[PDB]
């Protein structure tokens, strides 16, 4: 219903070259820069006064590592995305109160980061594969909301 | 932009709303929380039960702000300046949610205005709520 | 997806009062008046120049009747919307070239029509049930696009 | 609104595109048709095959329009008047599709401008494309 075998292979191969902590810190930082309203959950993270401040903020980087690490572990279960992220869905809805729209935006920022990081290697077909992935992850994270 | 005909339709429709604006405001919020659960993520500090005084109070402010917007339809950005500041820098509601509430406000008006909610008025009201939304998210970045 | 039993009862009970032919014409006509761009799929329907012309256009009323009739039949298969609309999904994509985003707008317009026609009886909980339904039908109708 | 920094950021990044206008435009279109298939419903009779002259030609028109907008960032509504008439009255592309194309254009620029695509420029380019999209859908209703 989503990824074809060639698409899964493409996602897996590219991801095998990703510095998860690095991409995570960068995607979260970019999310907070490009869509500043997402800063609302991180006032306790300190300085987010400018883009350089956000990107250089240690707590923003720390959080991006956590977020992308859980995203990365989920790429090993592209056949059970809803189940894989169920407990994080409940958590984000029941305790964190994070609007699922934020997952969709982070998803697209991740795609822009991957395109910036990999250049031409991030071909249109590879992008389409990753678009299904970020949409699936975002849908799975939003599934337990009530 | 809001045409002379749209502004006329809006004023007439909201004029019939009259003193019920606040009650309709709270109903629109209730409709929103039940129809689009994710919108509740912005009010974890609220009792969101049917009849809730917190929802009634918030509904009253939302309605009053729109009444003020209707009264300044030709000079809307300034009338809503303080609310734009507030939503852009404190509340930080993702833009998509304004579309959910606008839709629930339309549904609320439709359920209460059998005579005035004609296709033309529906169109004008939708444009009006979209412009209010645009204004309220105009300082986001 | 996944209406509760109370929602299912609410959906069925309200629909027993709907004049499918008329409500369909009203919803399709409003979709064309409120979101004018949707008129480009009805190039051959005649006069759509003004709201009154759209709402009184017989081909619009007739088509609204067919459209809502298919939605109506789907109400009998709420647990299998995708399978139920697979054939029409393909038709709408391969032959009609209709952007599925319009299915979502029509669903919202139908909700406004039910609210306008039924008034107070279209309570917040009944609305919520119908919101689930219309998104499910829109999703099912967009499912076979490629 | 596009701030002075946004405009500076946009002019510099887009300036870098230069001669690759039609190439980047075609690639953004291909990225959209592949990632978001529903967008192909607006090009039902187009030869959408990889490297097709039709997509290359349309990509170039799209990028030249963007170049025109950047050159007149201070007054886009006027600079894109004909284009907004066309999209509003003839093409009638549902508004959501502009977000899809804008995202693919951003992805395209990211993949081709390693040096220039900083977080700040990323934000400015996103604001710019949203602003162009708003202008192109301003006469819809
Ligand atoms: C790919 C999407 C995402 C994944 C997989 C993810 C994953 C995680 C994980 C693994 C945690 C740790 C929770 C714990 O320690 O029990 C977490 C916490 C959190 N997440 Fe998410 N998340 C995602 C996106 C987001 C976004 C977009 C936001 C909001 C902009 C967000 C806001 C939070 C917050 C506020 C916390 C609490 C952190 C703290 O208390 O220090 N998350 N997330
Ligand atoms: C028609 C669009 C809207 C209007 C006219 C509006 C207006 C307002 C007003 C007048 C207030 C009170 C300001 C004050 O106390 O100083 C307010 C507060 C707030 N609004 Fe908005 N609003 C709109 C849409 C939204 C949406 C879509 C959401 C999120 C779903 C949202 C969430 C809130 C929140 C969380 C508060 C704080 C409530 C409290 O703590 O009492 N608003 N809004
Ligand atoms: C609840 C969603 C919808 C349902 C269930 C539905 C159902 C149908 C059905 C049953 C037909 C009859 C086909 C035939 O007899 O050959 C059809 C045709 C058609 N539909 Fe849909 N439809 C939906 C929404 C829409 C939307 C929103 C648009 C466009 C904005 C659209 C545009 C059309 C067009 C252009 C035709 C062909 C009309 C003609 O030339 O006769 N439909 N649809
Ligand atoms: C950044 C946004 C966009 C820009 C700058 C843009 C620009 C243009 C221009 C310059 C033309 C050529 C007009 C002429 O021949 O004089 C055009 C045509 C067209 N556009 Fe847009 N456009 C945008 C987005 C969209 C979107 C999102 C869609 C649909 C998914 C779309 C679909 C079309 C179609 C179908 C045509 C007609 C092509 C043909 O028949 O040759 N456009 N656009």
């Amino acid at each position: 219903v989503h990824l074809t075998p060639e698409e899964k292979s493409a996602v897996t191969a590219l991801w095998g070259k990703v510095n998860v902590d690095e991409v995570g810190g960068e995607a979260l930082g970019r999310l907070l820069v490009v869509y500043p309203w997402t800063q609302r959950f991180f006032e306790s993270f300190g300085d987010l006064s400018t883009p350089d401040a956000v990107m250089g903020n240690p707590k923003v980087k720390a959080h991006g590592k956590k977020v992308l690490g859980a995203f990365s572990d989920g790429l090993a279960h592209l056949d059970n995305l809803k189940g894989t992220f169920a407990t994080l869905s409940e958590l984000h809805c029941d305790k964190l109160h994070v609007d699922p729209e934020n997952f969709r935006l982070l998803g697209n920022v991740l795609v822009c980061v991957l395109a910036h990081h990999f250049g031409k290697e991030f071909t249109p077909p590879v992008q389409a594969a990753y678009q299904k992935v970020v949409a699936g992850v975002a849908n799975a994270l939003a599934h337990k909301y009530h | 932009v809001l045409s002379p005909a749209d502004k006329t339709n809006v004023k007439a429709a909201w004029g019939k709303v009259g003193a019920h604006a606040g009650e309709y405001g709270a109903e629109a919020l209730e409709r929103m929380f039940l129809s689009f659960p994710t919108t509740k993520t912005y009010f974890p500090h609220f009792d969101l039960s049917h009849g809730s005084a917190q929802v009634k109070g918030h509904g009253k402010k939302v309605a009053d702000a729109l009444t003020n917007a209707v009264a300044h339809v030709d000079d809307m950005p300034n009338a809503l300046s303080a609310l734009s500041d507030l939503h852009a820098h404190k509340l930080r509601v993702a833009p998509v949610n304004f579309k959910l509430l606008s839709h629930c406000l339309l549904v609320t008006l439709a359920a209460h205005l059998p005579a005035e909610f004609t296709p033309a008025v529906h169109a004008s009201l939708d444009k009006f709520l979209a412009s209010v939304s645009t204004v309220l998210t105009s300082k986001y970045r």
